[PDB]
């Protein structure tokens, strides 16, 4: 169960962190239980795309909103490389 | 002596909200005169949650029994009582005493109710843990209340306190609370984008 306000409320205490980092916002994917590598390569994608059009108001500084957009942007890349790993072997 | 200090207190902000069971428990500790404090103690608990109306109602029996000494002792359980409260439970006593006519006034729409607020300012003022951990403090007292109206009740309380307050400590960590609250206003902005979000990958 993972409501509405929950997530919400990650969100207030992901932009609340100074210096997020890449696990702050794979913290977030987790709670969604995503099952497939490609369907969280699209949510760190629409994540970013998301925070990216957030009013400046939400953020501490522009300092730690281009910070966090930045790790949005690892998390993307993060997850591409793992979509790759599991195409990587036959087995 | 602490207890005359905290008294002043409470009434000074309770008497704006004039709502005398003090009989009431007159007649049923008369009768059954072999209580403990403990039993006395979660009486009152039983009777409200808010400890400044648990202290208000002990300093009415205090009073009540001013007329009825019939070795109607164990009114010196009353004044243990009393101290109890005015040593490990001053503050927490004095805030919802402070609290008590805006929250009445906030209460009467029906949709945000009167305990919930006041203990919303009382832990925002006495342990303040975070943005996130107010958050999910609103939500768990408000799930079908106006949590905008009860953030808009906290900042006109806090920003009062803020008035009279201006010392050091104290009047930063107010601060917070404020800015925080203002935070999650700006939060709301955003809130039907979250939602769409939430729906796509729920």
């Amino acid at each position: 169960a993972y409501d509405l306000s929950e997530f919400m409320g990650d969100i207030v205490a992901l932009v609340d962190k100074r210096w997020a980092g890449i696990h702050d916002i794979e913290h977030l994917a987790n709670a969604f239980s995503l099952p497939t590598p490609e369907i969280k390569v699209r949510f760190y994608q629409d994540l970013k795309r998301m925070f990216r059009l957030f009013p400046l108001g939400v953020f501490s500084d522009e300092e730690q909103r281009q910070n966090l957009l930045q790790m949005c942007q690892n998390a993307i890349d993060m997850a591409i490389e793992s979509e790759e790993e599991e195409l990587s072997e036959l087995d | 002596a602490r207890v005359s200090d905290v008294e002043e207190q409470v009434n000074q902000y309770l008497s704006k909200v004039p709502e005398q069971n003090v009989s009431e428990l007159l007649s049923l500790l008369s009768n059954s005169p072999n209580i403990s404090l403990s039993q006395l103690k979660a009486y009152l608990e039983g009777k409200s949650e808010e400890p400044s109306e648990q202290f208000k109602m002990l300093c009415g029996l205090r009073d009540a029994l001013k007329g009825r000494p019939e070795l109607a002792h164990l009114s010196h359980l009353v004044e243990q009582a009393l101290v109890s409260m005015a040593e490990e439970q001053g503050e927490t006593i004095v805030l919802g005493a402070r609290i008590t006519p805006e929250a009445y006034r906030e209460s009467q729409s029906g949709v945000n109710p009167l305990q919930p607020l006041r203990d919303t300012y009382r832990d925002a003022v006495m342990g303040y843990q975070g943005i996130y951990a107010i958050w999910s403090d609103l939500q768990k007292r408000f799930p079908n209340g106006d949590i905008d109206s009860v953030i808009l009740f906290l900042q006109k309380a806090l920003s009062a306190d803020l008035q009279s307050q201006q010392s050091g400590s104290g009047r930063e960590k107010l601060g917070i609370v404020i800015s925080d609250l203002q935070k999650l206003k700006e939060f709301g902005s955003v809130s039907d984008q979250v939602k769409g979000f939430w729906q796509f990958f729920s």
